[PDB]
């Protein structure tokens, strides 16, 4: 359970689909969901904070995602040197889940026959 | 008597009729009335991906907007969004019937457009 | 301009997670005098804009001075190049200069 | 007459009355038996019945200026709701004014 | 009587029931609520969904529980094994072709069907079959459907038939393919279009504007009251953090049964828009940002530079009544009179609270066998009360119009369109005066466009003469009512705000004010403030009232604050507020008190108590909220006291008695500014 | 016979509200607050009594005063105080400490037990009755057989037969 990201389908559009699961079983409250319906009737996101000095690192919000759209990466060197650069947005953590896609991929290939 | 109503003639203010937030095609009929929220409202933002996304960058709705629709036999397709179904969403059922390559049927989780040539059409 | 400087934009009662509205550019924050007076502006709420010449570490006392985001640091501070005072005004409806010598 | 006097000495009177209890039934036979000629004298006048459940018969007239006078009559019988009027009547005669 | 009430057995428990329940109701009186998903308590019975499933003695089979009528010495029990067998095998078949949709579906978090899965159904499927899919149904703006989540539960099309009237929706197919909608593309064209969302039981039928924007379990519910219209419907909003997010209703059957308009329901989304948030000053530059205290001074210097002669204050419609009597003390300490009301009948004589209240009360106008409704259209002023009275003719109450012919969804007899017929009706040459004559318990509604006419007063002399032939109101019973539109009216009627007989007569010479207080007005006549004018302008909105406005002092909204609202039928309500202030704003009141002390003459109350104490010196049922008094009747005492109005302004027999309300969606600056009442209108436009 | 909730740890809770000596204290006004060691401008703010209605969105009754005595129903609330926008997030900001103490902690069975712990502890409040439910159907609709009556359209006249 490292970095938390955002994940796409292949063809390149957003899995999460603003169900609040994550943000309600959140323990610590480190998750901060706006949403509305985008311009070709989608039902996603206009805000997706995640607040990581706020974070337990439990993977709740993992277990909780329907679509497996939050992952916890396996990232774990990202000590910044300002906090602003830990309150997380909806883009930091698309691009995110753009760099460390192929690696989530391979890892849950395994955790799938578990899970 | 019980004399028509004339709807043409209800004043609308401009300012107000302008900004009504409407939809293109997708899963809706074209021009149908799109739920928004207050967020963006104090910065002039009426649009759903610059909430969210800053700069030139290509966004998700215009990924999406490059698969071209597929051709399923039946009338009832199953959307799972993976070639496994643990790895993908809940199962969709999407009807398949009235459907063409024009105008097709939309998965409500993943987006993807499905239609058949099976309903005598 | 006249008492709008100081209501028009005040949020909150006025602690350390308000907002008073006032942007400030503070040059010399890091001096005696001027380390006061970013305490006494970003307790209040308000963003204090704090470039400098000197090295991090004379400087890092500000940080503290306010909220996330609202303190900003602007190392390698030259006041022979227009540039720099002019990237850090650009923002700021107050500028307090207490630079000497 | 009183009641053409009760223009120009207030500019409003309010009535308080209770509809069943038995403190307020000497108002409430003043009402009906002097509302008509009162509002006849003249029909611009405002006066306000108001009325509530078990609470105290009282006058009030306000005068110019936002000024009022309070007058408590339960108990009181016709003639006594009348003369309680009547020296409300006289207390706005020494009362400033306005409109001009 | 024959022992009205009988005593059954629930779970060996004797419960007393009124005769004609059922086994449901005998259920729900025992303390047991009985699951369920086609009964409603204001439906028809159906019993299709077969999930009220109960055992009753000597009975080899379940009986379904809504539809079975309550017999003497029944023993029902609801726990036995079959009964649970009965419950988890109806659920299963309710989810065998139900869409997995639940992170997407609004209803998830506020669902009857994952609840009572959870509670009384089972925590497994076996089915691996192929499921039904269906398209999804265009039914207008405001009803969102997504068809697959349907259960044929039937409780829209018994709404539509039976509450709303319009009775266009439809089961087309049969089987497994049966298919609630209409036929054709057609658009839900009820004002009461909104409730149908409430009544869906799952999230087949959502609400289009409130569309995945929040879930249920974050929203803080605040019960208010409603603005909207003069019913004053109770509510419920729903906010995340300082946004208001929807607007439900809540039960009060004395006023609004469960049920609300589109209009109050849908139009929160004008709160985001507009919004005054600052004081503003009118420079050389034009109106620009200023601190409290400067406008605060301009305003005291405008209205102490004026003679008191030269002021007016206007209230609008949506004025709570600490800040109207707070407004009216502050123009009558400085010596001024001239007091007007946007919703207009502003010269109107308010002695009587009987002659402007509804005396029969909302719910007690159900024991009424015969209508008469004089130049109103109900279903525009307030459609819950029209509601209601469609409710009243469903079980055998009549319904006689003397007005403009209107489409009410309910049939009534057009007995004319002009006070000559009225005229025509008292004196007895209409057969419907001898069917007023001869019902139980008759009873008159008169809307607010009759009070608006500048001949009212001998249209309520023949109303009045109307009702003493007709025995309208006797001993035992009072059938005579006045209904209102605004909300603000009938407590400005209460307090006594309205002009002196000095500013009628100012008025009917031509004299204009120099400095008018604009109290939320954005509606007023252009005869009422005149171009050159000081204009103060305190309100939530910017709209043509603070586009003209000199100073500009930001107030509440109704969401925002606690204010007193009287109804038509004369019962003291109030609003909560369910966010804070916006911006720089104040409380409404606190303006004013301010000002006043700005002025040089303070009011003598300091806190909302002591205003709201205020409010009950001057009429002591203001202090009873939550309830109704019974008014005084004077007989004709009353009428006989105004003939002087009667004779001056005489009567026009000829001008139809109509109703005022052109625009349905829009008649405030809160619905002016929504955005789906906006779409509402243009849905209605491109239909043609 | 009696059997109200009769199978649960809740008859265990019924008493021991009701043991004697501890059933009978009482303590006098705002004294409460004294010795409870907050800040005393706490209780200059008001509070709300009040049952919440049935949602509008469901049918079931459980959160409601018609399981009174089963559950505790009755709410202290209090009024909104200032919020605003985080100028770096803008996540929703506030100043006040009783912004969820009322709603998430404190549920009492009756009215007058929530009247108790507001005069003991200095609380002004008010009182909201909750609206009552109608069981009572209407005349039209009375039972399921009064679909298919004879109030839909009278009598049927017999008068187009053959023969006439
Ligand atoms: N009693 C007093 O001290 C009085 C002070 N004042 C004035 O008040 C102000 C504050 O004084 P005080 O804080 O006591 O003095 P300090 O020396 O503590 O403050 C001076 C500040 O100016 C900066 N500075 C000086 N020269 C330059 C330069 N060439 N380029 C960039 N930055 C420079 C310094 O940064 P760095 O750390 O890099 O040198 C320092 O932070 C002074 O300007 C002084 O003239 C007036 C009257 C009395
Ligand atoms: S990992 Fe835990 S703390 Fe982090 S976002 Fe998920 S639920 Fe919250
Ligand atoms: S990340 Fe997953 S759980 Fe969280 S809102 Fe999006 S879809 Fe729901
Ligand atoms: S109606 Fe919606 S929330 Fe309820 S069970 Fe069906 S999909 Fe889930
Ligand atoms: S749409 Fe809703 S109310 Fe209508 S039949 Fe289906 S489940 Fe029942
Ligand atoms: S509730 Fe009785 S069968 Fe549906």
């Amino acid at each position: 359970r490292g970095e938390h990201a955002l994940r796409r389908y292949p063809t390149g559009e957003e899995r999460c689909i603003a169900c609040k699961l994550c943000e309600a079983i959140c323990p610590a409250q480190a998750i901060t969901i706006e949403a509305e319906e985008r311009e070709d009737g989608s039902r996603r996101t206009t805000r997706y904070d995640i607040d990581m000095t706020k974070c337990i690192y439990c993977g709740f919000c993992q277990e909780a995602c329907p679509v497996d759209a939050i992952v916890e990466g396996p990232n774990f060197e990202f000590s910044t040197e300002t906090r602003e650069e830990l309150l997380y947005d909806k883009q930091k953590l698309l691009e995110n889940g753009d760099k460390w896609e192929t690696e989530i991929a391979t890892n849950l290939r395994t955790e799938s026959l578990y899970r | 008597v019980v004399p028509t109503f004339d709807w043409k003639k209800v004043p609308v203010p401009s300012t107000t009729a302008k900004d009504i937030p409407v939809t293109v095609k997708g899963a809706t009929p074209a021009g149908d009335l799109r739920a928004t929220s207050g967020l963006g409202l104090g910065d002039g933002i009426k649009n759903h991906t610059d909430k969210w996304l800053d700069g030139d960058k290509k966004s998700p709705m215009e990924y999406i907007n490059e698969v071209a629709p597929i051709k399923v036999k039946g009338l009832v397709v199953a959307s799972y969004g993976s070639d496994d179904p643990a790895l993908g969403c809940p199962v969709e059922y999407i009807n398949l019937k009235g459907t063409s390559l024009e105008n097709p049927a939309v998965c409500k989780y993943t987006g993807n457009r499905y239609y058949s040539d099976d309903w005598k059409g | 301009y006249s008492s709008t400087l100081m209501t028009a934009d005040k949020l909150g009662p006025g602690g350390r997670s308000s907002v008073s509205g006032i942007t400030a550019t503070v040059f010399g924050a890091n001096g005696f005098l001027g380390s006061y007076i970013v305490n006494e502006l970003a307790k209040r709420g308000s963003q204090v804009v704090c470039p400098f010449r000197s090295t991090e570490n004379e400087a890092m006392h500000l940080k503290q001075m306010g909220d996330l985001g609202q303190i900003v640091l602007l190392p390698e501070l030259d006041i022979r190049n227009d540039d720099d005072i002019k990237r850090a005004i650009s923002r700021s409806n107050v500028i307090i200069n207490c630079v000497g010598m | 007459a009183w009641r053409n006097s009760l223009s120009k000495s207030m500019q409003e009177l309010r009535i308080h009355l209770c509809q069943t209890s038995a403190g307020s039934k000497g108002v409430r036979d003043f009402i009906v038996a002097n509302y008509a000629e009162m509002k006849k004298a003249n029909p611009h006048f405002p006066i306000l019945i108001r009325e509530c459940a078990g609470t105290e018969a009282s006058l009030t007239a306000r005068y110019d200026f936002g000024a009022e006078k309070s007058v408590n009559v339960q108990g009181a019988t016709t003639g006594a709701v009348q003369q309680q009027l009547e020296q409300l009547i006289l207390a706005g005669q020494s009362m400033p004014k306005s409109g001009e | 009587p024959p022992s009205d009430h009988l005593e059954v057995f629930v779970n060996e428990q004797p419960v007393k029931i009124p005769k004609g329940s059922s086994v449901l109701q005998a259920c729900d009186a025992a303390g047991i609520d009985i699951p369920r998903f086609c009964y409603h308590q204001r439906l028809s019975i159906a019993g299709n969904c077969r999930m009220c499933l109960v055992e009753v003695e000597k009975v080899p089979k379940p009986v379904a529980s809504c539809a079975m009528p309550a017999g003497p010495g029944m023993k029902i029990k609801t726990e036995t094994p079959m009964v649970k067998k009965a419950r988890e095998g109806v659920m299963e078949f309710l989810l065998i072709n139900h869409p997995l949709d639940c992170p997407i579906c609004d209803q998830g978090g506020e669902c009857d069907l994952q609840d009572q899965a959870m509670i009384f159904g089972s925590d497994r499927s076996r089915f691996v079959e192929a499921k039904r899919a269906v398209e999804d149904k265009n039914l207008g703006p405001l009803v969102k459907t997504v068809m697959t989540r349907c259960i044929q539960c039937t409780r829209c099309v018994r709404f539509a038939s039976e509450v709303a009237g319009t009775a266009e929706l439809g089961v087309t197919g049969r089987g497994r393919d049966s298919e609630i909608g209409t036929y054709v593309e057609k658009l839900m064209g009820s004002e009461l279009s909104g409730n149908v969302v409430d009544l869906c039981p799952v999230g087949a039928l959502t609400s289009k504007p409130y569309a995945f924007t929040a879930r249920s379990w974050e929203l803080k519910g605040t019960e208010s009251i409603d603005v909207s219209d003069g019913l004053g419907a109770n509510i419920r909003v729903d906010a995340r953090g300082t946004e208001v997010m929807r607007i439900l209703p809540r039960l009060n059957e004395a006023v609004n049964e469960e049920w609300l308009s589109d209009k109050g329901r849908y139009q929160y989304d004008g709160l985001k828009h507009q919004r005054l948030d600052k004081p503003m000053v009118k420079g050389p530059k034009g109106l620009q940002v200023a601190t409290w205290q400067d406008a605060l001074g301009a305003a005291a210097a405008a209205l102490t530079s004026a003679a008191p002669g030269e002021v007016r204050g206007i209230a609008g419609k949506l004025a709570d009544a600490e800040s109207m009597v707070a407004l009216m003390d502050l123009l009558r300490g400085l010596g001024a009179g001239d007091l007007a009301h946007e919703g207009g009948f502003s010269d109107m004589p308010a002695d009587v609270r009987s002659t402007y209240t509804a005396n029969t009360t909302v719910q007690g106008l159900e024991q009424s066998d015969l209508v008469l409704l004089v130049g109103t259209n109900p279903r525009w002023e307030s459609p819950v009360f029209n509601a209601r009275l469609r409710k009243m003719f469903l079980d055998g109450t009549q319904v006689g119009l003397v007005g403009a012919p209107v489409d009410l969804t309910y049939k009534y007899e057009h007995v004319g369109s002009d006070p000559a017929a009225l005229a025509a009706l008292a004196a007895g040459q209409h057969p419907f005066l001898e069917r007023l004559k001869k019902a139980a318990r008759p009873a008159v509604v008169v809307g607010p466009g009759v009070l608006r006419r500048a001949d009212r007063e001998a249209v309520m002399k023949a109303v009045h003469e109307l009702c003493g032939k007709a025995g309208v109101v006797k001993e035992g019973w009072n059938g005579f009512n006045v209904i209102h539109d605004t909300a603000s009216r009938v407590a400005a009627l209460d307090m006594g705000f309205g002009p002196s007989a000095a500013a009628r007569a100012r008025r009917a010479q031509g004299a204009q004010p120099k400095v008018v207080y604009l109290l939320g007005s954005d509606d007023y006549s252009e005869e009422d403030v005149p171009e050159g004018a000081f204009v103060i302008y305190q309100g939530h909105h910017g709209d043509r009232g603070a586009s003209r406005a000199n100073v500009v002092l930001p107030g509440a909204a109704y969401t925002e604050k606690s204010g007193l609202y009287v109804n038509f039928e004369g019962r003291v309500q109030q609003t909560r507020a369910a966010v804070p202030l916006v911006g720089d704003a104040r409380e409404d009141w606190a303006i004013l008190r301010a000002l006043s002390e700005v002025v040089g003459k303070r009011l003598p109350y300091d806190s909302h108590a002591a205003v709201r104490a205020r409010l009950a010196g001057i009429a002591p049922h203001f202090a009873n909220i939550d309830a109704v008094q019974t008014p005084v009747w004077l007989n004709g005492e009353y009428v006989k006291g105004v003939e002087a109005l009667a004779k001056a302004a005489p009567l026009q027999p000829s001008a139809p008695l109509t109703s005022t309300i052109s625009n349905f969606y829009m008649t405030d600056a809160i619905s002016r500014a929504s955005r789906t009442m906006a779409k509402c209108i243009q849905a209605r436009q491109q239909t043609k | 016979e009696f059997a109200t909730a009769s199978a649960d740890y809740s008859i265990a809770m019924k008493k021991a509200a009701e043991i004697t000596g501890a059933a009978e204290s009482a303590m006098g006004p705002k004294e409460g607050g004294f010795t409870a060691g907050v800040p005393l401008d706490t209780f200059t703010r008001k509070a709300r009594i009040y049952a919440p209605a049935r949602t509008a969105s469901q049918s079931g009754l459980a959160r409601t005063v018609d399981f009174a005595t089963t559950t505790p129903a009755w709410k202290i609330e209090f009024e909104p105080t200032a919020k605003w926008q985080n100028p770096l997030m803008g996540w929703t900001s506030s100043a006040d400490p009783l912004e969820n103490v009322g709603r998430s902690a404190l549920v009492f069975y009756t009215k007058e037990e929530a009247m108790r712990f507001c005069e003991k502890l200095g609380w002004e409040y008010e009182v909201t009755e909750p609206n009552k439910r109608r069981t009572q159907r209407t005349k039209r609709y009375m039972q399921y057989g009064d679909n298919f009556g004879t109030k839909r359209a009278g009598v049927p006249d017999l008068s187009t037969l053959p023969s006439n």
